[PDB]
RNA sequence: AACCGAACGCCGGGUUAAGGCGCCCGAUGCCGACGCUCAUCAGACCCCAGAAAAGGUGUUGGUUGAUAUAGACAGCAGGACGGUGGCCAUGGAAGUCGGAAUCCGCUAAGGAGUGUGUAACAACUCACCUGCCGAAUCAACUAGCCCUGAAAAUGGAUGGCG
RNA sequence: CAAGCGUUCAUAGCGACGUCGCUUUUUGAUCCUUCGAUGUCGGCUCUUCCUAUCAUUGUGAAGCAGAAUUCACCAAGCGUUGGAUUGUUCACCCACUAAUAGGGAACGUGAGCUGGGUUUAGACCGUCGUGAGACAGGUUAGUUUUACCCUACUGAUGAUGUG
RNA sequence: UGGGGCGAAGCUACCAUCUGUGGGAUUAUGACUGAACGCCUCUAAGUCAGAAUCCCGCCCAGGCGGAACGAUACGGCAGCGCCGCGGAGCCUCGGUUGGCCUCGGAUAGCCGGUCCCCCGCGGGGUCCGGUGCGGAGUGCCCUUCGUCCUGGGAAACGGGGCGCGGCCGGAGAGGCGGCCGCCCCCUCGCCCGUCACGCACGCCGUUCGUGGGGAACCUGGCGCUAAACCAUUCGUAGACGACC
């Protein structure tokens, strides 16, 4: 069965200007700007409210799995306005028995590198993307702080150490040592 | 229609051109299929790649060098293609392959000369939009180019190049137009006959 | 049914049409990458096999049982006197591969170059270059080199120095220079070349090219060895002592289904003469040919400062079976592909 | 060979069967209807030339039963008790290795218990019941279409091309 | 599907009573092809393919702490040996390793071999036969052709084309 | 090869020695964002990491596939390349105006103009104004197609002489444009008068791309001025052939 229609409207906030070129999404507040292609995704975004008040993705002629999509957008387009406002905050906590995991960031954010994993010789280097600003925290003991504008940036990253940080030919049941995420948070929080 | 043809390649659909491409070479019209690397297929890339790698492992055990020729460029490739919709065993199939020419980028005469688009091969038209897929390109590339950087950045320096003279084509037209105006007092009783029976209005 | 008792091929199908080769002087067939950003240098050169010897080193390489120990390594000697850049040429990058535009050669060009032409000679009148070399001197000594340059610098990419070598020199009988085109891999055309064109006519000897302890690639062709049998060539068992139509075979070439035999069973073929690049030896030494200045340098050749007589590598009575080795040589690790007397890129 | 049509002096025109109609290859170079599916092994025609039980909120239709503005469903908060080491079992089973059973109070609502787990508890959780939100929600079947089950030897066959 | 085992617990690992399939490396049926006879068993050598993965790479499992181990996925990339016995295929043992996985290609491969075993004619014992003689009942001796012809392949000259 | 020691040269042996080299796509798998499914979700649209895999790179061969540039037959008789422009004639065919150009999007584009702003006459930006079953529309545009007379109007410096020199720009496998002096010559598109052209007496391959492609021969100017193979020799190679 196709659904004649299906929209949502986006609340956009009096900090902000989006401006849509035809399909991609640009985003524009404090603390910087992104941008988004939906060419793909294939649906209608008005931007009706005038001042600018409403990002309005349409749908139209749609059947279910496309109808799924609608949400999507949307999504990615609030999750641009926290990030471009308030700006998002990954922290992780690293996790052992004994070998201090040893962290030490190595440009500006950019090179996370670790030393002593398990007692591992080879120094596991791990790259962030473009505007994903790592760094050691402080108030508190074995913690990193990954901040971005980028929820997509930002959280390969998180996922790239902790991943990287993974246990080979044992039990992961006990050896729960590795860098890992504790709290998907935001800069400023208001 | 007459004279040569010139196809450009891209937004068509590999095997859907190069059939309407083999009907035209059977019936003695000179094709000269260009941009074949921006010829797209229906299917997804990997399908159509682990569908090409497929054909690669078909190879002639006893002796390789006699077995299937794996062509790698998609000229080449596409030629193969168009080449099993044609009778190629017998004289008029190859006469008619020889009538047939194919290239990837656009090259000299054929960057200078307008050239044309089978929309029954055109991907937007005979394709869904929710629908995945490979460039021949990026086909061609995983296995085995060695030319898609090349043909990239030659392409590049040709576009510079072909939009300098869109762009006084343009411009001239602007003078067209303008002197249109400039003179519309003895024109303007041929106009007339012209928008009269249809032309330019 | 399967074989009961599973063993390796014998001899790699990656290197198989095991054919007398068609050229001789070893074709390079693949120039390093040029990064543009270090100077201009050449990265091929053109020697030739002499014979070989014992040398002594000390080593380090700290954790083996011989850290610290005298070792004797067999080593090849070279004889490579300098090579003379003759003419340019000029690569542009196409869809289709990698054609060449413009080929330059010198005003003057040589004489032993001029060998790698006209077959017979002596028959010939050696008219060779007389009216390339005419342009060197005129209003079109401006055109066709000039302009030339100039669109070489424009639409070109890679760019090769053609070098013949000085076969005078040598002990050989030979007298026919081995030109080779050696691709420059420099920084930036214009800056690769305008260089090229200040060594038009000019001596390139081995320490430009080369440093001591480069690892290099030796590119020539294998020492021949005629037809062989199986069991020579692609190095097969012996059928055993009993066999009725001879033991030095294949006895099952293929089942008695793939009715072809195949590609890749043993076969008697030609053996030797085969083109082989060899990689990643090293240079011990690179020398110095004995040069005057009163009364000969024959000691600045095997006088190592840790023995310090006076020899040169010529051994007593010549290396055998071609000569004595009068200018530079390079001294490299273990033994190269092909016999004596051999060009060897 | 043997299926289907069709029974063949030799020809022109017309017309058909069984078949077909991107191109090989004659015919759709219909501005053809209405549907269904996307296959990381698609599918693609009586013989005939390949698969099954069985799987499969892959998607699409039903069928039946449910639930609800006395405001559900889903989500985030609070309780989940007492009579009560209830009885059997004791080896511990006070709700809980197991079973007969086996019901009241406070009631709001809490099963003499779904589980975690605990030697047994606790502590936690779940039924039950609340707090917050606003309108559709849920479950079992049954079918359509695809996915899995599904593994073979010179290279590779919806006929090929696609 | 699922009754069980697995201290407990179906399903980590297993799994009865049932039941649905493949596969053609087992033997049968069958008798379609060949009786102007396609060389009939094993061994050697040599290729190549399959996966029905024994090792190794990357992985998901475990009743996985480690160590060690089995279940499974992609996966066929490179591996799978030396011997005593035995005509043997088949076996069993010693030994090494990393493994000592399983298979196909006219039960791969006699103008490749050998000919040990089958299976001629000479012989010997066992049994049966009155006998000639019989016996998957033993045992020793027993001629193993021909390539020059087209093809495949391996090399080698060459070829039309580019004046 | 009477026997046997020792034995250069040459072959030759984990029986001596040397050398074996790198990227990309992603499988399983593991993940990010995140839908269906006001939550959760590796996924429904998007991403990421990922191998003895696969493809490629080094490596080996090198096409009824191309490249660049050399020299081009003195002659004792030769024969040609240009260039131009000349005269006959075998043959092999297909054709019977051209179109001289953006990029791409497709739940979007096209063009104008910028007043304004930034960059290198252009490019980018912002604003407005038009077109968008598209009219600076491939349903498209252009150019003409029986000949010349002469004697009006509309149109007036257009065209030409293989007219002639110089400077451009264009290289992916250019083959083409483009743009500047000077000579001589001509006065053509559209209306109209006005006359004319073998009017072949209803008939077929009519019209051009045509100075086609190719193969044979009659004029001038300027250049040219071999190599290949055999024989010989050598071996770097070997059956012979092949090759240095
Ligand atoms: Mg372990
Ligand atoms: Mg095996
Ligand atoms: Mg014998
Ligand atoms: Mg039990
Ligand atoms: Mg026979
Ligand atoms: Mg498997
Ligand atoms: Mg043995
Ligand atoms: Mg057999
Ligand atoms: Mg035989
Ligand atoms: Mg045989
Ligand atoms: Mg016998
Ligand atoms: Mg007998
Ligand atoms: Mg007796
Ligand atoms: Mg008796
Ligand atoms: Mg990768
Ligand atoms: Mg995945
Ligand atoms: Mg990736």
């Amino acid at each position: 069965m196709k659904t004649i229609l299906s929209n949502q409207t986006v609340d956009i906030p009096e900090n902000v200007d989006i401006t849509l070129k035809g399909r991609t999404v640009i985003v524009k507040g404090p603390r910087g700007t992104l941008r988004r292609d939906f060419n793909h995704i294939n649906v209608e975004l008005s931007l009706l409210g005038k001042k600018k008040k409403r990002l309005r993705v349409d749908k139209w002629w749609g059947n279910r799995k496309e109808l799924a999509t609608v949400r999507t957008i949307c999504s990615h387009v609030q999750n641009m306005i926290k990030g471009v406002t308030l700006g998002f905050r990954y922290k992780m906590r690293s996790v052992y028995a004994h070998f201090p995991i040893n962290v030490v960031i190595q440009e500006n954010g950019s090179l996370v590198e670790i030393r002593n994993f398990l007692g591992e010789k080879y120094i596991r280097r791990v790259r962030m993307r473009p505007g994903v600003a790592c760094s050691v925290s402080q108030a508190q003991k074995d913690e990193l702080i990954l901040e971005g504008n980028d929820i997509e940036l930002v959280s390969n990253s998180a996922a790239l150490i902790q991943q990287a940080t993974t246990v080979k030919n044992k039990d992961i049941r006990k050896f729960l040592d590795g860098i890992y995420v504790s709290e998907k948070g935001t800069v400023q929080q208001a | 229609e007459g004279q040569v043809l010139v196809l450009d390649g891209r937004g068509h659909l590999l095997g859907r051109l190069a059939a309407i491409v083999a009907k035209q070479v059977l019936l003695g019209r000179k094709v000269v299929v260009v941009r074949c690397e921006g010829i797209n297929i229906s299917g997804n890339f990997y399908r159509n790649k682990l569908k090409y790698l497929a054909f690669l492992r078909k190879r002639m055990n006893t002796n390789p060098s006699r077995g299937p020729y794996h062509f790698r460029a998609p000229s080449r490739i596409f030629w193969r293609t168009v080449r099993g919709m044609l009778p190629h065993k017998t004289k008029r199939g190859q006469a008619a392959l020889d009538r047939l020419k194919v290239f990837d980028g656009i090259p000299p005469p054929y960057d200078k000369k307008k050239r044309m688009v089978v929309p029954a091969a055109l991907k937007v038209v005979r394709l869904k939009p929710t629908r995945k897929f490979a460039y021949l390109g990026r086909l061609a590339h995983e296995v085995g180019w060695k030319y898609q950087a090349v043909t990239a950045t030659l392409e590049e320096k040709r576009k510079e190049k072909a939009k300098i003279h869109y762009r006084k084509k343009k411009q001239l037209m602007r003078l067209r137009k303008q002197a249109e105006k400039n003179v519309e007092k003895k024109i303007d009783r041929f106009t007339e006959v012209l928008k009269t029976h249809g032309f330019l209005v | 049914s399967h074989r009961k008792f599973s063993a390796p091929r014998h001899g790699s199908l990656g290197f198989l049409p095991r054919k007398r080769s068609s050229r001789h002087r070893g074709k390079v067939k693949s120039f390093p990458k040029d990064d543009s950003s270090k100077p201009v240098h050449l990265t091929a050169f053109l020697g030739y096999k002499a014979g070989m010897t014992h040398i002594v080193r000390e080593v380090d390489r700290p954790g083996s049982k011989v850290n610290k120990k005298e070792v004797v390594e067999a080593v090849t000697i070279v004889e490579t006197p300098p090579m003379i850049v003759v003419g340019i040429v000029g690569y542009v990058e196409t869809p289709r591969g990698l054609r060449t535009f413009k080929t330059i050669f010198a005003e003057h060009i040589s004489d032993e170059c001029k060998r790698r032409f006209y077959k017979n000679w002596h028959k010939s009148k050696k008219k060779a270059f007389t009216k390339y070399c005419k342009k060197w001197q005129d209003a079109a000594g401006a055109a066709a080199l000039a302009a030339d340059f100039s669109s070489m610098k424009a639409y070109c990419q890679v760019i090769r120095v053609i070098a013949h070598t000085q076969m005078r020199l040598l002990p050989l009988r030979q007298k026919k220079a081995h030109l080779m085109e050696i691709q420059v891999n420099g920084g930036t055309v214009a800056e690769k070349l305008d260089w090229a064109r200040e060594r038009l006519e000019q001596q390139v000897p081995v320490n430009q090219v080369f440093g001591q302890d480069e690892m290099i690639d030796v590119i020539g062709v294998t020492k021949g060895k005629g037809y062989k049998g199986v069991t020579s060539r692609w190095h097969t068992k012996k059928l055993p002592r009993k066999t009725h139509r001879g033991l030095r075979k294949v006895a099952c070439i293929g089942a008695w289904h793939p009715a072809r035999v195949a590609f890749s069973v043993a076969r008697a073929g030609q053996k030797g003469y085969h083109h082989r690049t060899e990689i990643n030896k090293k240079i011990y030494k690179i020398g110095q040919g004995y040069l005057i200045k009163d009364g000969k340098l024959i000691k600045n050749n095997a006088s190592t400062d840790y023995d310090l007589s006076d020899k040169s590598i010529n051994p007593l009575g010549g290396f055998v079976h071609y000569g004595e080795v009068t200018n530079d040589f390079v001294m490299l690790k273990g033994c190269v592909v092909g016999t004596k007397k051999r060009v060897l890129t």
